[PDB]
C-alpha cells in the first residue's frame, strides 16, 4: 500500500497507489479506395440506365 | 500549454458536444457571448483553460471545436442556441442530405465530396495551436454520419497529422433509444477501419444511460437532452486534467500510457458516481468510500457488464470536491479486502489517482442534484469485451441472410469489407480472451 | 405469458422443469436462439452469460451462475479453499488436497509430497487417490510413486487428496457409500436444501487391504451398476433416503441423522456459497441467477462430514425428481415470474 | 428543407389523393385557398415538406394531377379543397385509358408521359433538397396501373437516386370495376418490384370488409373505402409532417424498413375503427392490440400466415410514451413466433404530440410481412385462370403487346412469391 508521486498545487492534487508489483494507409491509397467505389457506383447506375434504355 | 481540437460529427456528437461545452463554460467561467471575466489576460494566455478555448483581441474565448453534420437541422440549434455567439460560422458544418444510417453512404458517397472542406476548417484550427496535442473526436456507432464519416476522417487524420493523439467518445448502439435497426453493421464497420488510428476510445452505451437516468435521475422516459447532459458530466471528468491546473493525465498522450498498454486494447471502462437526482427533497452526501465503492457497481458504468469477470490492466481514479488522498487510500484498501479485482500478471496492482478540488458543475434547472464529492473510474477491463461480443453476434444474425446488404453495396462498398471487418472484430474478440482468461 | 427457451436437451432435470412449465399453460416455450425470452436454460459449458439483461422491457433469468465453476471444478474447489480466508488452508471439513499438473505442461508436487514423506514416516495411514475433472479415471495408491506417474501419462490437470481410509460402514454389509444433498440458490441468494438426500451405497464389502478393485471404494451409480455384482441387494439401485439411514443410525449407532451429519452438511454447504457470493451475486447486475447443486459428502466412523465434491449440473434420484423440479419452479423460476406447504426445502439463513 | 413531389394519377389515384390532401391540409391548418390558419407553429414546422410557399403567405400543395380522361379531375378542381392546387399540375387527356394497362402504358399514356415529367421537373427544379416522390393510384384500371408504372419509369431514369414511394389499390373480385383486373395487376406489379423502394398494398376487399364488418356500413361506398385510406396516408407520413422522435427522411426510413430491395411491399394499418360508442376514450392497451390486429390491416392478408421482417408504429396524441412501449413490447414478447429472429429489434415505435382531427390519439401500422405473398399468390391466381384461355387478351394485343409479355409478367409475380416464401421458412 505505497504512495509515490505525490503533486499538490492550489485546484488539486494527484499521486499513484501500489497495491502488488507485477509479476497506415497513404493519401494515396485513400483517394483509390474513394475512386474505387466511386466507380462501382458509376458502373451500377449505367447498367440501370442501360436497362432502362432498353 | 498545448492545445486540443474537438471534432463533433453526426447528431450524437454534435448534441453532446453541445452539452459538454455548455459544461465547459459555466465550469470555467465563461458566459455565453464568449467573455471571461477571471481571465486577467485579454486577448491572449497559456492557461490550462486555453488548451479547449482560444482568446480573440475582444476576449472572446472561443472553444477549439469544429462541429460536423451531413444535414443541418442539429447543427442549426447551435447556431440559434443559447451559445451560439461562442462560435463563428466556419467551425459549424452541414450538409444537406445525411447517410440514411447507412455507413458506406456515410464513408464513400458523400464522404468523398465532403472530407477535403472538413479538413480545411480542421487546418484553420490547427493553425492557431502553437503545440497541438491531437484531437477529442465525439460520433455514434449507429449513425451513418457517425460511423462512416468518422471512420474517414480518423484516416486523414492519422496523415495530415501523424505524430498526433486521437482519442473517440463514441456512443455504442441501444435499441431503447433507436429507431435503427443496421447499426450493428455501422458500428462493426467504424471499428474496423478506426481500429488502426484510435489511440484511447470512450464507449458509451446507450443503454446504460438510460437505466441511470430512470434509475438514479427518476425519469420515466429519459430524452436525448437528458441523456447527453449525463454523458457530458462523464466528458468533463475525462477532460478535467486537461483544462485545469494538475499532474495526471496532462497530455492525450498520458492517456494511452496510463490506461492502453497494448494498442488494440483500447477501450476504458468509465464508470461515474454520485448520479443524485435534483428533485430529491435532500440527499445525504455520500463519502469517498461510499462513490469510490459505487465505481465497482456494475449499475454506474457506461457500458453493462461485469468487470469481476475479467482482468484489469489500468485503472484510473478521478476525483473532484471535497476529497483528500488519505480518505482515497482508506476507500481503496477496504474495496480490496470486499470486491473482485483481478489484474493481468505483466501490470502492477495499482491505481493512479486525481484529485480536482472543484466539486462537479450542474447545469441551472438540469436533472442532477450538486453533490460536495464525485468520482469517474476508468478502467480496462477484459469485461467490456462483452459489448463487442453482444454487437457482434447483432451482426452475424443478419449478415448470415445478407439482410440490408444491397443498401451499402448500392453506394460503392464491396461485400467483403463487411466479412472483413467481421474477421477483425474475431481477432479483438479473442484478444481479450487471451489477455483476460486462463 | 411467459416465455423460456431449453439449450441443454441433455439435462433431465430441467427437462422435467421445462415439462412442469408448459404444464401451467402460462409459460411458452420459444427456440433455442430467440433472444425475447424471460427464461434461460442454459447449456452447460460457455454459457453466453454476455447476452443477458440486454433486451428492452424483459426481466431475463438464467439457470447456472456464472463463475459458480470455482466451486464446481476439482482443481478449482482446492485452490478456492486454500486461498479464501473464509476457509482457510485449516478447513477442518475438507480432505487434504493438492493440485498436481502433469510434467508434459501453481503446481503442488514438492509440497505434497512432504506432507507424504512426513506420513509414510510418522507409521500413519499414507493411502491418497488422485482423480480430474475430465474422468468418466481414478487411481487409488499407497506409494506416491505410482500416483504422479498415473497422472504424468494423463495431459489434463488433476487433484491428489487424502483418502478417507476409516469410513462409516453400512450393515448388514460392511459397505462404502456417500451422501448427495441438492440445494438450490435462488436470484437473491437464498440458500435452500432439499429436504430429501440420497447415499449412494456399495454393494460390496469395503475391503482397506486392496485398492486395485475398485468397485467396493468408489459409490458411482454407475460404475456399481457396472463392476458390481451385489447391485441392488440392500436397497434397490444402491439407493438409501434419508427416512431409511435415519432409523439406521437410531437402531445401530443410537443418533439422528440430523445431529450426526446434516448439522455438519448444513455448514459445509454455507461456508462454500457465502465464500463465492460476492463473486456471483447477481444482485446489482442486468440479468438473475439461479442454480441447483450437487453436493458429495463422505462420512468417517467418528460420524465426522467430510465434502468430497460439488456438482454444477446434477442429476436427481429417480423418486425424487417430481418434488424437486416442482420445487424449482415454485421458488426459483415463479418467485421472479409468478403465475395467476410446508416447503420441500430448508432456508439456511446467513448475513449477505 | 426535404422536399416531397406528389403525383396522383387515374380515378382511383386522384379521389384518394385528393382525400389526401384534404386530411392532412386540415392538420396543418391550410383553408380551401391555400391560407394558414391554425394555433400551433408544430404545423408549420415541416410544411413545406408537402406545400410551396406562395406569395401572400399562400401555401400550395407540391401535386401534379394526372389522367387520361377529364372527369375525374374536374371533380377534384370543383371537389373541397379543389382550389387549392396548382391550375398547371392538371396534366390530362381526352382519350381514356379503358382499363387497359396496355393504354396507359404503351399508346395513349405514352402520347401525354413527357408533359407529365415537365411538371414533375417544375416542381423538383424548386426543390432546396428533394426527398423523393409518392406515387397515388390503381393498379387495377388503365392509367394509374399503366401509365403510373410508366411515370415511374421515367422518373426513376431522370432521378435515380431519388426514393421512389406508393400508394397502391390492389383490385379484389369482390370490389371490381372490369374482369381484366387481374391483367392489369400483374403488370403493375413487376414494374413495383423494380422500381418502388416502397409499395403501401391497400387491398380493396379489406378496405371493404372494414366498411362492412367493423364500421358496420351497409352499403360501402368508394367514398367510404377512400376515408380509411386518407387517414391510413396522414398516418404514415406523420413523422415526414410534424416533428418528433424521429426526424428521418424517406431513404433513412426505407433503409430501415427493407432488408432486401424487392420485398418491399408494405401491409398499413390503423386505429380506432369505431362504429357510430364513439366518443368513448380508447386505451393504450385497445389501441396496440387492435392495431396488431387482422381486421384492422388494409392488405387482407393474414399475419399469422407469414412472418413479419419490419414492424414500425406511429403513436399520435398526448399518452403515456412509457405505457407505450410497456404495451408494444408486450405484443411482440406474447408473439415472437411471427417475428423472423434474424434481425434484432426489428420492431420500432414513435411517438407524435399532434392528434389526427377529432380523435385524443391513434396509431398506424407498417408491417413488412412475408404474408403479403398472399396477396400476389390471388392475383396471379386469377390471371392465370383467364390468360390459360387467353381471355380478354385482344383488349391488349390489339394495343401492341404480345402474349410473352403477359408469360413473363405471370413469372415475374411468381418469381417473387418464391422470394416470399423462403425468407418465410
Ligand atoms: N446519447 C445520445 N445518443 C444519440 C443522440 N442522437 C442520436 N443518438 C444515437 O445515435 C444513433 C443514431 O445515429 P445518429 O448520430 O443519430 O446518426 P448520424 O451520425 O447523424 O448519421 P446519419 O445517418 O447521416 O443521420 C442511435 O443509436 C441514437 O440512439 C444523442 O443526442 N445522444
Ligand atoms: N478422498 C476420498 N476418500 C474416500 N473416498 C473418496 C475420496 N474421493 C473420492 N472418493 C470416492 O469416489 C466417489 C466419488 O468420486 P468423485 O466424486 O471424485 O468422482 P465424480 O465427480 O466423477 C462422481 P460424482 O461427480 O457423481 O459425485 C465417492 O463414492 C467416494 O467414495
Ligand atoms: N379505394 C378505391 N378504389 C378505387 C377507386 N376507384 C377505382 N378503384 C379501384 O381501382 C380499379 C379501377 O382503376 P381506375 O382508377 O378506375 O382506373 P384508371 O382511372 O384508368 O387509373 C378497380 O379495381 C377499382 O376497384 C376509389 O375511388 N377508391
Ligand atoms: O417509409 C415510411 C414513410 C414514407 C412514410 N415510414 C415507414 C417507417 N415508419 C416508422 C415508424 C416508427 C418508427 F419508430 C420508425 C419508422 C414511418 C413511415
Ligand atoms: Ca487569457
Ligand atoms: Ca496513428
Ligand atoms: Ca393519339
Ligand atoms: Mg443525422
Ligand atoms: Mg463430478
Ligand atoms: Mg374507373
Amino acid at each position: 500500500m505505497e504512495v509515490i508521486e505525490l503533486n499538490k498545487c492550489t485546484s488539486g492534487q494527484s499521486f499513484e497507489v501500489i497495491l502488488k508489483p507485477p509479476s497506415d494507409p497513404s493519401l494515396e491509397e485513400i483517394q483509390k479506395k474513394l475512386e474505387a467505389a466511386e466507380e462501382r457506383r458509376k458502373y451500377q447506375e449505367a447498367e440501370l440506365l442501360k436497362h432502362l434504355a432498353e | 500549454m498545448r492545445e486540443c481540437i474537438s471534432i463533433h460529427v453526426g447528431q450524437a456528437g454534435v448534441q453532446i458536444g453541445n452539452a459538454c461545452w455548455e459544461l465547459y463554460c459555466l465550469e470555467h467561467g465563461i458566459q455565453p457571448d464568449g467573455q471571461m471575466p477571471s481571465d486577467k489576460t485579454i486577448g491572449g494566455g497559456d492557461d490550462s483553460f486555453n488548451t479547449f478555448f482560444s482568446e480573440t483581441g475582444a476576449g472572446k474565448h472561443v472553444p477549439r471545436a469544429v462541429f460536423v453534420d451531413l444535414e443541418p437541422t442539429v447543427i442549426d440549434e447551435v447556431r440559434t442556441g443559447t451559445y451560439r455567439q461562442l462560435f463563428h460560422p466556419e467551425q459549424l458544418i452541414t450538409g444537406k442530405e445525411d447517410a440514411a444510417n447507412n455507413y458506406a453512404r456515410g464513408h464513400y458517397t458523400i464522404g468523398k465530396e465532403i472530407i477535403d472542406l472538413v479538413l480545411d476548417r480542421i487546418r484553420k484550427l490547427a493553425d492557431q495551436c502553437t503545440g497541438l496535442q491531437g484531437f477529442l473526436v465525439f460520433h455514434s456507432f449507429g449513425g451513418g454520419t457517425g460511423s462512416g464519416f468518422t471512420s474517414l476522417l480518423m484516416e486523414r487524420l492519422s496523415v495530415d497529422y501523424g505524430k498526433k493523439s486521437k482519442l473517440e467518445f463514441s456512443i455504442y448502439p441501444a435499441p431503447q433509444v433507436s429507431t435503427a435497426v443496421v447499426e450493428p453493421y455501422n458500428s462493426i464497420l467504424t471499428t474496423h477501419t478506426t481500429l488502426e488510428h484510435s489511440d484511447c476510445a470512450f464507449m458509451v452505451d446507450n443503454e446504460a444511460i438510460y437505466d441511470i437516468c430512470r434509475r438514479n435521475l427518476d425519469i420515466e422516459r429519459p430524452t436525448y437532452t437528458n441523456l447527453n447532459r449525463l454523458i457530458s458530466q462523464i466528458v468533463s471528468s475525462i477532460t478535467a486534467s486537461l483544462r485545469f491546473d494538475g499532474a495526471l493525465n496532462v497530455d492525450l498522450t498520458e492517456f494511452q500510457t496510463n490506461l492502453v498498454p497494448y494498442p488494440r486494447i483500447h477501450f476504458p471502462l468509465a464508470t461515474y458516481a454520485p448520479v443524485i437526482s435534483a428533485e430529491k427533497a435532500y440527499h445525504e452526501q455520500l463519502s469517498v468510500a461510499e462513490i469510490t465503492n459505487a465505481c465497482f457497481e456494475p449499475a454506474n458504468q457506461m457500458v453493462k457488464c461485469d468487470p469481476r469477470h475479467g482482468k484489469y490492466m489500468a485503472c484510473c481514479l478521478l476525483y473532484r470536491g471535497d476529497v483528500v488522498p488519505k480518505d482515497v487510500n482508506a476507500a481503496i484498501a477496504t474495496i480490496k479486502t470486499k470486491r473482485s479485482i483481478q489484474f493481468v500478471d505483466w501490470c502492477p496492482t495499482g491505481f493512479k489517482v486525481g484529485i480536482n478540488y472543484q466539486p462537479p458543475t450542474v447545469v441551472p434547472g438540469g436533472d442532477l442534484a450538486k453533490v460536495q464529492r464525485a468520482v469517474c473510474m476508468l478502467s480496462n477491463t477484459t469485461a467490456i469485451a462483452e459489448a463487442w461480443a453482444r454487437l457482434d453476434h447483432k451482426f452475424d444474425l443478419m449478415y448470415a441472410k445478407r439482410a440490408f446488404v444491397h443498401w451499402y453495396v448500392g453506394e460503392g462498398m464491396e461485400e467483403g469489407e463487411f466479412s472483413e471487418a467481421r474477421e477483425d472484430m474475431a481477432a479483438l474478440e479473442k484478444d481479450y480472451e487471451e489477455v483476460g482468461v486462463d | 405469458m411467459y416465455t423460456f427457451v431449453v439449450r441443454d436437451e441433455n439435462s433431465s432435470v430441467y427437462a422435467e422443469v421445462s415439462r412442469l412449465l408448459l404444464a401451467t399453460g402460462q409459460w411458452k416455450r420459444l427456440r433455442k436462439d430467440n433472444p425475447r425470452f424471460n427464461l434461460m436454460l442454459g447449456e452447460r459449458n460457455r454459457l453466453p452469460f454476455g447476452r443477458l439483461g440486454h433486451e428492452p422491457g424483459l426481466v431475463q433469468l438464467v439457470n447456472y451462475y456464472r463463475g459458480a465453476d470455482k466451486l464446481c471444478r476439482k482443481a478449482s474447489l482446492v485452490k478456492l479453499i486454500k486461498t479464501s480466508p473464509e476457509l482457510s488452508e485449516s478447513c477442518t471439513w475438507f480432505p487434504e488436497s493438492y493440485v498436481i499438473y502433469p510434467t508434459n505442461l501453481t503446481d503442488e508436487r514438492e509440497v505434497f509430497l512432504a506432507a507424504y514423506n512426513r506420513r509414510r514416516e510418522g507409521r500413519e495411514g499414507n493411502v491418497w487417490i488422485a482423480k480430474s475433472s475430465a474422468g468418466a479415471g481414478i487411481l487409488i495408491s499407497s506409494e506416491a510413486s505410482e500416483l504422479l506417474d498415473f497422472i504424468d501419462e494423463q495431459g489434463q490437470v488433476h487433484v491428489i487428496q487424502k483418502y478417507l481410509e476409516k469410513p462409516l460402514l453400512l450393515e448388514p454389509g460392511h459397505r462404502k457409500f456417500d451422501i448427495r444433498s441438492w440445494v438450490l440458490v435462488d436470484h437473491l441468494y437464498n440458500i435452500y436444501l432439499y429436504r430429501e438426500g440420497v447415499l449412494r451405497t456399495s454393494s460390496e464389502p469395503y475391503n482397506s487391504a486392496n485398492f486395485q478393485d475398485k468397485t467396493c471404494h468408489l459409490t458411482n451409480h454407475c460404475i456399481q451398476k457396472e463392476y458390481s455384482k451385489n447391485y441392488g441387494r440392500y436397497e434397490e439401485g444402491n439407493e438409501m433416503f434419508f427416512e431409511e439411514f435415519n432409523q439406521y443410525l437410531m437402531d445401530a449407532l443410537n443418533t439422528t441423522l440430523e445431529n450426526s451429519i446434516l448439522l455438519q452438511i448444513k455448514h459445509i454447504i454455507r461456508s462454500c456459497l457465502m465464500c463465492i457470493e460476492p463473486a456471483i451475486s447477481t444482485k446489482h447486475l442486468h440479468y438473475q441467477s439461479f442454480q441447483l447443486f450437487g453436493f458429495d459428502f463422505m462420512v468417517d466412523e467418528e460420524l465426522k462430514v467430510w465434502l468430497i465434491e460439488v456438482n454444477g449440473a446434477p442429476a436427481c434420484a429417480q423418486k425424487l425428481y417430481a418434488e424437486l423440479c416442482q420445487g424449482i419452479v415454485d421458488v426459483a423460476i415463479s418467485s421472479v415470474f409468478p403465475l395467476a406447504p410446508t416447503s420441500i426445502f430448508i432456508k439456511l439463513h446467513h448475513h449477505h | 428543407m426535404r422536399e416531397i413531389v406528389h403525383i396522383q394519377a387515374g380515378q382511383c389515384g386522384n379521389q384518394i389523393g385528393a382525400k389526401f390532401w384534404e386530411v392532412i391540409s386540415d392538420e396543418h391548418g391550410i383553408d380551401p385557398t391555400g391560407s394558414y390558419h391554425g394555433d400551433s407553429d408544430l404545423q408549420l414546422e415541416r410544411i413545406n415538406v408537402y406545400y410551396n410557399e406562395a406569395t401572400g403567405n399562400k401555401y400550395v400543395p407540391r401535386a401534379i394531377l394526372v389522367d387520361l380522361e377529364p372527369g375525374t379531375m374536374d371533380s377534384v378542381r370543383s371537389g373541397p379543397f379543389g382550389q387549392i392546387f396548382r391550375p398547371d399540375n392538371f396534366v390530362f387527356g381526352q382519350s381514356g385509358a379503358g382499363n387497359n394497362w396496355a393504354k396507359g402504358h404503351y399508346t395513349e399514356g405514352a402520347e401525354l408521359v413527357d408533359s407529365v415529367l415537365d411538371v414533375v421537373r417544375k416542381e423538383s427544379e424548386s426543390c432546396d433538397c428533394l426527398q423523393g416522390f409518392q406515387l397515388t393510384h390503381s393498379l387495377g384500371g388503365g392509367t394509374g396501373s399503366g401509365m403510373g408504372t410508366l411515370l415511374i419509369s421515367k422518373i426513376r431514369e431522370e432521378y435515380p437516386d431519388r426514393i421512389m414511394n406508393t400508394f397502391s389499390v390492389m383490385p379484389s373480385p369482390k370490389v371490381s370495376d372490369t374482369v381484366v383486373e387481374p391483367y392489369n395487376a400483374t403488370l403493375s406489379v413487376h414494374q413495383l418490384v423494380e422500381n418502388t423502394d416502397e409499395t403501401y398494398c391497400i387491398d380493396n376487399e379489406a378496405l371493404y370488409d372494414i366498411c362492412f364488418r367493423t364500421l358496420k356500413l351497409t352499403t360501402p361506398t368508394y367514398g367510404d373505402l377512400n376515408h380509411l385510406v386518407s387517414a391510413t396516408m396522414s398516418g404514415v407520413t406523420t413523422c415526414l409532417r410534424f416533428p418528433g422522435q424521429l426526424n428521418a427522411d424517406l431513404r433513412k426510413l426505407a433503409v430501415n424498413m427493407v432488408p432486401f430491395p424487392r420485398l418491399h411491399f408494405f401491409m398499413p394499418g390503423f386505429a380506432p375503427l369505431t362504429s357510430r360508442q364513439q366518443y368513448r376514450a380508447l386505451t393504450v392497451p385497445e389501441l396496440t392490440q387492435q392495431m396488431f390486429d387482422s381486421k384492422n390491416m388494409m392488405a387482407a392478408c393474414d399475419p399469422r400466415h407469414g412472418r413479419y421482417l419490419t414492424v414500425a408504429a406511429i403513436f399520435r396524441g398526448r399518452m403515456s410514451m412509457k405505457e407505450v412501449d410497456e404495451q408494444m413490447l408486450n405484443v411482440q414478447n406474447k408473439n415472437s413466433s411471427y417475428f423472423v429472429e434474424w434481425i434484432p429489434n426489428n420492431v420500432k415505435t414513435a411517438v407524435c404530440d399532434i392528434p389526427p382531427r377529432g380523435l385524443k390519439m391513434s396509431a398506424t401500422f407498417i408491417g413488412n410481412s412475408t404474408a403479403i405473398q398472399e396477396l400476389f399468390k390471388r392475383i396471379s391466381e386469377q390471371f392465370t385462370a383467364m390468360f390459360r384461355r387467353k381471355a380478354f387478351l385482344h383488349w391488349y394485343t390489339g394495343e401492341g403487346m404480345d402474349e410473352m409479355e403477359f408469360t413473363e409478367a405471370e413469372s415475374n409475380m411468381n418469381d417473387l412469391v418464391s422470394e416470399y416464401q423462403q425468407y418465410q421458412d
